[PDB]
């Protein structure tokens, strides 16, 4: 399906300001 | 939401809020899960001990809507209720266990660069992303203290180890929920708050890129205080009766 990803970020290959620290955090 | 921080336009186009149609009053906080379904939690909906029991028509939904007071015209979209789901063992008596409704859109809402849908965790992206250490996303526009913003608040906690959670509250908590915090010595805080109920907390997954809808803000014992994270409905394991509600046959 059409879902969790955003026209303005992933869809352009930009991440937003805090997503790192998600990432980060699995390691 | 506390200590959390502006949202950018277009971080969480899935954000839904709940409005009481009259007079115009945000409720709570709500999400996009289809272009028809809005995942929210029950007691925004039914809680008999506030007086709180909504039917749809009492109620409306505004999505794509980045400012409280500007109404961005071809962006935001206002869409009435069909019918409201409230999950069957739904416990409003004690500890809010099943804190989880679904509410059908009268119409589809098209989707655009500000509006989109998060993703229900399959299996197996659950089994990887719910661990106590890794960090999740909440996002609301209730109160920034124990009033509310004029633009979306958002804050990234990491999900509490179970027996942490249990230990944390005299409430009966149940598999079907799960906390998120900050440790009282570790600098940063951050928590839900009121007005923030039925928003979601999502994850990315490392695996596709795509954002997962894990949990809906619940519960919790007053706001961001040390020692007291604060509590969401498990998605995952309540999924089968969103399949039901969404397949019915
Ligand atoms: C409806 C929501 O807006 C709100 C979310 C509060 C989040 N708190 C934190 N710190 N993350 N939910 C509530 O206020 C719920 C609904 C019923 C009462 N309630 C509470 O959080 C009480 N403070 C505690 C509680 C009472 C009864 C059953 C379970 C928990």
């Amino acid at each position: 399906a059409d879902c969790g990803l955003r026209p303005l970020f992933e869809k352009k290959s930009l991440e937003d300001k805090t997503e790192r620290e998600l990432l980060e955090s699995y390691i | 939401i506390v200590e959390g921080s502006d949202a950018e336009i277009g971080m969480s186009p899935w954000q839904v809020m709940l409005f009481r149609k009259s007079p115009q009053e945000l409720l709570c906080g709500a999400s996009l899960i289809s272009d028809r379904w809005v995942l929210t939690a029950a007691h925004c909906l039914l809680y008999p001990p506030w007086d709180k029991n909504f039917t749809e028509n009492d109620l409306l939904v505004r999505i794509g809507k980045h400012s409280r007071t500007r109404y961005e015209r071809n962006i935001e979209k206002i869409s009435m209720l069909e019918k409201i789901y409230i999950h069957p063992r739904y416990n409003w008596r004690e500890n809010l266990d099943r804190d989880i409704a679904l509410m059908k859109l009268k119409k589809p809402v098209a989707f655009s660069d500000y509006i989109h849908p998060v993703c229900l965790p399959d299996r197996e992206t659950a089994a990887s992303l719910l661990q106590a250490g890794y960090k999740g996303r909440v996002t609301g526009w209730g109160n920034l203290k124990e009033g509310q913003p004029s633009v979306l608040q958002v804050v990234n906690l990491p999900i509490v180890e179970r027996p942490v959670c249990k230990d944390s509250t005299r409430i009966r908590i149940t598999d079907n929920m799960f906390c998120a915090g900050y440790k009282p010595d570790e600098g940063k805080r951050g928590d839900a708050c009121e007005g923030d109920s039925g928003g979601p907390f999502v994850m990315k997954s490392p695996f596709n890129n795509r954002w997962y809808q894990m949990g809906i803000v619940s519960w919790g014992e007053g706001c961001d205080r040390d020692g007291k994270p604060g509590f969401y409905t498990h998605v995952f394991r309540l999924k089968k009766w969103i399949q039901k509600v969404i397949d019915q046959f």
